[PDB]
């Protein structure tokens, strides 16, 4: 009956209890709502500080003699795996490396120039996407005959370009702007 | 001597500073921080870049969660807090009305157990019904107010790429007022780019700031609520110092480059 | 060229006191005004009625 | 501009150079539009639930009234 | 980014609260008897 | 150079898809179930 001592007991923990109910009434209707995402892949120390996902390079090429050469801390974990991954974690070409991160659900990460990796980010089916800044810093360039007349000509002609935009606009036009994602 | 990279005044036509101390005879080579602009390498000669950079922004640390017991009062008001106590106490005693000076106190214990929530006197009867239709648009007002302070937690996005400054404009943001940096963005005719000059152009107040230092302490001080652009190398630098309270987000803005002059 | 005084066609720039001449002011109407001066390409001054 | 003045048709005709040029409608945008300005509750909504329920305590507290009397 | 455990602690302790004040009501009651 | 690039690591984005009895356990955050089943007891401790 009216028993004041627990009266309040069954009052107060009733509160207690409408509260959180409706805590989590409330926060669920968020989760439904927005229903973010999150991808595991940050960095390359993200890649040495765990297993279940696997990765690799190409087998022959430039990404692959870098991990090999490479003396830096966390990339020298890198390479370590990779040398004696079983099954064999280098890939034949970019397509096969492509394809077997497309094909693995997500448990397979791939290491490439970063040019064609924004590429294949804008290429079908948008399945796939660069993560975390770039392993090391490297250029491309225009190649002209030693003592050549055009030498002085066009790399002054080069930084005219891309001061003036030209370069940022062009890149913007073949990858992103005509891109298909 | 004059603590100046490399300008060349168009008035004297002179050369200042390191650059400059290559030109006119001074200086065997430049190692420094130096920039390979087009202006500069038509009078003295760059090595290939020792340090690939570019702009980026720097927004201030997000604040690790969360706020206190304060949240809880926040949804359902404090002045409706009050209210639904003094009805509280106002049904319990139209309650006690129904049912010498001890037989009002065990009742009003009673009418307190029928007050704290969960025969067929049609008095008390519609009091209990009207109370409880009461009692449901609170509880499912606290529900759906509560839920849209956690739904907007959720979309609160962190602020990544450059076209995110663009598109909003709660989070205030600006460079150096003299620099290569600033010079970018008003000369600059990416689609992106355009519309960020437009917005600092014509911001009031400053979005601008003196020294390099007063867009750090601008960051820090503004909880989140603006950020400083400039060169990435100086940038990564700043997040690595005392008190640890800001952060590069996102890509960089354009490919520069450092090398031996 | 004559000109009202009106927001946002013909204002008084904030620093006014210290310029002189067409640069006192600005606003639609003032923008609109070179404009129409290069198209046909005569030099002017601003007065206002 | 004055009648028969010189700048006549030279000026009209720059105008509609203007319009179809979308500089016109670039500085109307920016002077309107691109240097131009332009979480919580409440307890007004709640209020309305409140003077039902007192209203149902008055009630209540009128057949609390009759029902006594009747007895 | 999920649920807060701050705002939902708030109401552990009115009823902790709650809780040893009808551990107090409670022993007064016996008391009398 | 014209330009910048270096190596690297490419990803597969996740859907939506994320089946499993976690979910659940996610919002009502797991200590928050403790002291719902410690300050429970706690009542039944104080009742009895
Ligand atoms: O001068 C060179 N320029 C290169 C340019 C590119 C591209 F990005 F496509 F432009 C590529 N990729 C082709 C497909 O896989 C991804 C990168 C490889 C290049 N290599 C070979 P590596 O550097 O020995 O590995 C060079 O030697
Ligand atoms: O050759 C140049 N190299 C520069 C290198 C740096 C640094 F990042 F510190 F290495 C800086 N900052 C110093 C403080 O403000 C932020 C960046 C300015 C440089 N400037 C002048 P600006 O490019 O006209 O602005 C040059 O001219």
């Amino acid at each position: 009956p009216r028993s004041l001592s627990g009266r309040i007991v069954g009052g107060v923990w009733w509160f207690f209890t409408l509260i959180i109910i409706s805590s989590y009434t409330a926060n669920l209707a968020a989760f439904l709502t927005v229903e973010r995402m999150v991808s595991p892949i940050e960095s390359a120390e993200d890649l040495s500080k765990q297993t279940e996902i696997a990765y690799g390079t190409l087998d022959s090429g430039s990404t692959k003699e870098f991990f090999r050469r490479s003396k830096i801390a966390v990339f020298d974990k890198m390479w370590t795996y990779m040398r004696s991954a079983e099954p064999s974690v280098f890939v034949r070409t970019t397509a096969e490396g492509v394809a077997r991160v497309r094909k693995s659900k997500g448990k397979y990460a791939y290491l490439l120039e970063s040019t064609m990796n924004e590429y294949i980010e804008q290429r079908k089916p948008c399945d796939t996407m660069k993560v975390g800044g770039n392993l090391d810093s490297k250029g491309y360039g225009i190649a002209t005959p030693k003592g050549s007349s055009l030498g002085t000509p066009v790399n002054l002609a080069v930084l005219k370009l891309s001061e003036q935009g030209v370069l940022d606009k062009l890149k913007n036009k073949w990858w992103y702007d005509k891109g298909e994602c | 001597g004059d603590g100046k990279y490399g300008a060349r005044d168009a008035d004297t036509k002179i050369w200042n500073g390191m650059v400059g101390e290559l030109v006119y005879g001074k200086a065997d080579i430049a190692i420094a921080p130096l920039t390979i602009t087009l202006v500069r390498e038509e009078v003295i000669d760059f090595s290939k870049p020792f340090m690939s950079l570019g702009i980026s922004i720097m927004i201030k640390k997000p604040q690790k969660s969360k706020p206190g017991v304060f949240s809880f009062l926040d949804p359902l008001a404090y002045e409706i807090w009050m209210c639904i106590v003094f009805a509280y106490i106002g049904v319990s005693v139209v309650l006690f009305l129904v049912s010498t000076n001890e037989f009002g106190i065990f009742n009003s214990l009673w009418f307190s157990l029928g007050a704290f929530m969960q025969p067929r006197s049609l008095s008390g009867r519609i009091v209990g019904g009207v109370w409880w239709f009461f009692t449901l648009i609170i509880i499912s007002s606290y529900t759906a107010n509560l839920a849209a302070f956690l739904t907007v937690e959720r979309m609160v996005s962190p602020i990544e790429s450059a076209e995110d400054l663009s598109k909003q404009t709660e989070i205030a943001y600006g460079t150096l007022d003299s620099g290569s940096t600033k010079e970018f963005f008003r000369r600059s005719k990416i689609a992106v780019f355009d519309k960020m000059w437009t917005y600092m152009r014509s911001a009031e107040p400053s979005v601008f700031v003196r020294t390099t230092a007063e867009g750090v302490a601008r960051v820090r001080k503004s909880k989140g609520k603006y950020a400083y652009l400039l060169e990435s190398t100086m940038n990564e630098y700043i997040e690595q110092r005392k008190p640890c309270d800001t952060m590069k987000v996102g890509g960089n803005l354009d490919s520069k480059g450092y090398g031996i002059a | 060229v004559t000109t009202i005084l009106e927001s946002p066609y013909v204002m008084m720039k904030k620093n006014h006191e210290m310029l002189e001449g067409n640069e006192r002011y600005e606003g639609y109407c003032v923008d609109l005004a070179a404009e129409i001066a290069k198209h046909c390409g005569f030099k002017y001054k601003l007065t206002i009625v | 501009t004055p009648k028969g003045s010189s700048l006549g048709t030279p000026v009209n005709l720059a105008v509609l150079k203007l319009s179809e040029q979308g500089v016109l409608d670039k500085l109307k945008n920016k002077w309107w539009y691109d240097k131009g300005e332009c979480s919580a509750l409440s307890l007004s909504n709640v209020a309305g639930v409140f003077y039902i329920l007192v209203g149902g305590l008055g009630l209540a507290m009128l057949v609390a009234l009759i029902e006594f009397c009747y007895k």
